[PDB]
């Protein structure tokens, strides 16, 4: 099986920036075709065979390469651009894509506005407590958080989800949810998240009784 | 105009049988060098393709999948099937038919059916248990982030409004996240000026009709 | 390269005897086939006569029984006896060969 | 036995683009050893088998500068017949002329061909004698101009005398290619339709020359009513490929058999499977 | 005026993982206008090298082109022709064993 | 070898 791999995993460009997608190919490939999949469609064809724009595809993006190593480009990137491109092959008919490349707005920093949200008294009264940590418009998706319970460390018992880059300013948004027991909540006071990022100085913490 | 459009069932159990249909408009199987061909996108990870079909109704599988996959076609009444036996966990994924045109340049995968996703657990379908964030007593001195949780429900498709669409402006709705217990959570924020928490009310109107349960649950600020 | 230094014509009497000539240099390989042809002012060309290298003859209907293709092998000369010219015959002559795709310089052949 | 040397010559008048493309390519039996593009990279006659490539450069010259008057013929000849048949200068038309001769066992003038078309179909052709013409509706002055010219009798010299001996002097220089008789390789091929018919297939690869037969027999007389059979399709390395399949009941193969019949065959070959 | 008539075929039996040469020869088609490519699972293979175009007894052009190639289990190749008689270009797979 | 002098139709 030809197995393709695409070097950027995740790239950020500001519009303007010449972008460049590259996918090597383990096994020499007559072509290399490009798709685009903008979340929540399907992928549409781009680069048909290795140069060729596919219909409606703008003006701006070219195909090159041969060989084991081909490449997808932007002269002038738009906003519009904003989405995940696969590499795509057929000359061995196990037909390939690539692992994607999720291509994102490149946006100045900004930091993300932490917020802490104590288990429900409804939800309580059901057996469960689920605390949630929220991140509010941050550009950099690297922020990552930490649960401080009663000023101990936890670390497995959280799940992170992250919406796509915001249309109308380009930042992220990320809520760390901890779920815990009702006996295993009762337990421990003071409950508290603190969370770095690359836009922040210093670690930032909201706490609850 | 071209038309492909997946069809198939929502939810499987583990160790059934899937059988999905891709009905087609525009184009005649019949015709030489045309053949419709099945990607499925696991969640949001990258493109695999499952099996292929010919106008000469020669099949192509993927061999990873070669064994549980089958592939077969109707050109009388223009569709393509796909079966896979002994479906597992691991087929969740969003399933999509493509055509593929060997008359004129650039026919691989020119056309892609909207996709049907399919999610194979054990679970049961079950309404959302809806609850409430409130704001932190402490407010500041800008804006504050209200909330909804929107928990243990069954399958994945689930729309979280507020207010029934009026405060769309700045509302974040998080993806599902999958529990360990395979039922799916997920959270709808929305961030609001501090002086008007206690003042307004926000209501959040959640849409889960795969459990044909609509709820809306009044947010207000915490005691 | 090749010259055909065709030569011979003139003008000639009704009934005449003319003997027209045609000779090659340069190539020492164009005796494997020759021929000859014609075209009247204002006609276009027209087919005279051929020989091949064993001694072949053909000739067209007009000219069959009244005129002579000839040839020599050791001297390379082709020759073409035109006994009775009638005043019909009057036009330039281009002695061609065949292997070389190279046409005469044009001897003029006139009858009064 | 028998051998022939034929010349293939083909104008497609390009409309609007360019002057017309000219084709000629030259056979001798089923092997081509010349050809000429007015599109090719070079105007000149190119050899296309390896027992000619030892001709000597007048040789080419002769060839290329009669190929080239045979081009600027056959642009003048589209010009006037579109004018003969009253077409439109907007049509692209095709003209396509042949002419050659045959040679029999004993190295003789056999016959000679010399015919020509127009938009594919047959518009003047050289009889068997040599002598005379046959000519369509609008191809009758065309015969007149041509009967003028005394064209018929210079074809006649052509064919009969020289066509004859060129065609023996590339038989004599090819005699290990043309003069070979490549037997045919043959398999018996069984596929599956269905459970209660099956197909066999009867393969005969890389014979030369091209002229073979396939029957299949049910042990008994031919099955040319129920047999599926392909052109001598051309290998490329210059020899030619055919096969024969019938349907078998699922289980009376041995009933059926393919007669191969080739010049190369020393008895004609009878497979069974 | 007339339609093609195409067979795609290789010089010798095919042998995966062997080199052969794939050829599609269109026969019989009039006029000369024609377009062919040989295809390994729909892409254009280049260095289709062809013959020179010749025509039977009845003006009916015939044309050879061919590849080189080598054969594999999975992957399958088609020449796709196109003509004036032919509505859209028609596709001959290769047959492996026909 | 080809024909010499073929005529315009």
């Amino acid at each position: 099986q030809i197995v393709l791999t695409q070097s950027p995993a995740i790239m950020s460009a500001s519009p303007g920036e010449k972008v460049t997608i590259t996918c090597s190919a383990s096994s020499s490939v007559s072509y290399m075709h490009w798709f685009q999949q903008k979340p929540g469609t399907s992928p549409k064809l781009w680069i048909y065979s290795t140069s060729n724009l596919a219909s409606g595809v703008p003006a701006r993006f070219s195909g090159s390469g041969s060989g084991t190593s081909y490449s997808l480009t932007i002269s002038r990137m738009e906003a519009e651009d904003a989405a995940t491109y696969y590499c795509h092959q057929r000359s061995s008919y196990p037909l390939t894509f690539g692992a994607g490349t999720k291509l994102e707005i490149k946006r100045t920093v900004a930091a993300p506005s932490v917020f802490i949200f104590p288990p429900s008294d409804e939800q309580l009264k059901s057996g469960t407590a689920s605390v949630v940590c929220l991140l509010n418009n941050f550009y950099p998706r690297e922020a990552k958080v930490q649960w401080k319970v009663d000023n101990a460390l936890q670390s497995g018992n959280s799940q992170e989800s992250v919406t796509e880059q915001d249309s109308k300013d380009s930042t992220y948004s990320l809520s760390s949810t901890l779920t815990l027991s009702k006996a295993d909540y009762e337990k421990h006071k003071v409950y508290a998240c603190e969370v770095t990022h690359q836009g922040l100085s210093s670690p930032v913490t909201k706490s609850f009784n | 105009q071209v038309t492909l459009k997946e069809s198939g069932p929502g939810i499987l159990q583990p160790s059934q049988t899937l059988s999905l249909t891709c009905s087609f408009s525009g184009f005649s199987l019949s015709t030489s060098g045309m053949g419709v061909s099945w990607i499925r996108q696991p969640s949001g990870k990258g493109l695999e393709w499952l099996a292929h079909i010919y106008w000469d109704d020669d099949k192509r599988y993927n061999p990873s999948l070669k064994s549980r996959l089958t592939i077969s076609k109707d050109t009388s009444s223009n569709q393509v099937f796909l079966k896979i036996t002994s479906v597992d966990t691991a087929d969740t994924a969003t399933y999509y038919c493509a055509r593929v045109y060997y008359g004129y340049d650039g026919g691989f995968f020119d056309y892609w059916g909207q996709g049907t996703t399919l999610t194979v657990s054990s679970a049961s379908t079950k309404g959302p248990s809806v609850f409430p964030l409130a704001p932190s007593s402490k407010t500041s001195g800008g804006t504050a982030a209200l909330g909804c949780l929107v928990k243990d429900y069954f399958p994945e498709p689930v729309t979280v409004s507020w207010n029934s669409g009026a405060l769309t402006s700045g509302v974040h709705t998080f993806p599902a996240v999958l529990q360990s217990s395979g039922l799916y959570s997920l959270s709808s924020v929305v961030t609001v000026p501090s002086s008007s928490l206690g003042t307004q009310t926000y209501i959040c109107n959640v849409n889960h009709k795969p459990s044909n349960t609509k709820v809306d649950k009044k947010v207000e600020p915490k005691s | 390269q090749v010259q055909l230094q065709e030569s011979g014509g003139g003008l000639v009497q009704a009934g005449g005897s003319l003997r027209l000539s045609c000779a090659a240099s340069g190539n020492i390989s164009a005796v494997y086939t020759m021929g000859w042809y014609r075209q009247a002012p204002g006609k276009e060309r027209e087919f005279v006569a051929a020989i091949d290298y064993g001694g072949s003859t053909y000739y067209a209907d007009s000219v069959k029984g009244r005129f002579t293709i000839s040839r020599d092998n050791a001297k390379n000369t082709v020759y073409l006896q035109m006994n009775s010219l009638k005043p019909e015959d009057t036009a330039v002559y281009y002695c061609a060969s065949y292997y070389h795709g190279y046409w005469g310089q044009g001897t003029q052949v006139t009858v009064s | 036995g028998s051998h022939s040397m034929r010349y293939f010559f083909t104008s497609v008048s390009r409309p609007g683009r360019g002057e017309p493309r000219f084709i000629a390519v030259g056979y001798v039996d089923d092997t081509q050893f010349v050809r000429f593009d007015s599109d090719a990279a070079s105007q000149r006659m190119e050899p296309r088998a390896p027992w000619i490539e030892q001709e000597g450069p007048e040789y080419w010259d002769g060839e290329t500068r009669k190929v080239k008057a045979h081009s600027q013929t056959h642009r003048v000849d589209l010009g006037t017949l579109r004018g003969y048949y009253n077409q439109s200068e907007a049509g692209s038309h095709t003209v396509q002329r042949m002419y050659g001769c045959d040679v029999g066992s004993d190295w003789r003038f056999l016959r000679g061909y010399h015919q020509y078309a127009y938009d594919g179909k047959d518009y003047i052709a050289l009889k068997e004698d040599l002598r005379s013409w046959t000519a369509a509706d609008a191809a009758q002055t065309t015969k007149h101009k041509w009967e003028a010219a005394h064209v018929a009798e210079q074809l006649r010299a052509y064919l009969e005398g020289t066509c004859v001996e060129w065609l023996r002097r590339y038989l004599e220089n090819g005699k290990e290619t043309l003069q070979r008789t490549d037997a045919p390789k043959t398999h018996m091929t069984h596929h599956a339709v269905s459970d209660h018919e099956a197909t066999l297939r009867c393969w005969a690869l890389s014979f030369y020359p091209a002229e073979i037969t396939l029957t299949w027999q049910r042990d008994g007389e031919d099955q040319t009513q129920d047999t599926e059979l392909v052109e001598t399709r051309p290998a490329g390395d210059g020899t030619f490929q055919k096969w024969a399949a019938v349907v078998v009941p699922s289980g009376q193969e041995q009933r059926y058999t393919c007669h191969v019949q080739h010049e190369g065959l020393p008895k004609p070959l009878t497979l069974r499977w | 005026q007339r339609t093609p008539k195409i067979q795609v075929y290789s010089r010798h039996p095919a042998e995966n993982g062997k080199s052969n040469f794939l050829n599609c020869y269109v026969s019989g088609f009039h006029p000369s206008d024609i377009e062919v490519d040989l295809l390994k699972n729909g892409e254009r293979i280049e260095k289709v090298e062809h013959s020179d175009l010749s025509f039977s007894k009845d003006w009916s052009f015939y044309l050879l082109y061919y590849t080189e190639f080598t054969p594999t289990e999975k992957d399958e190749y088609a020449c796709r022709v196109n003509h004036v008689t032919l509505s859209q270009p028609k596709i001959v797979k290769w047959d492996r064993d026909m | 070898s080809l024909l010499m002098w073929i005529t315009q139709c």
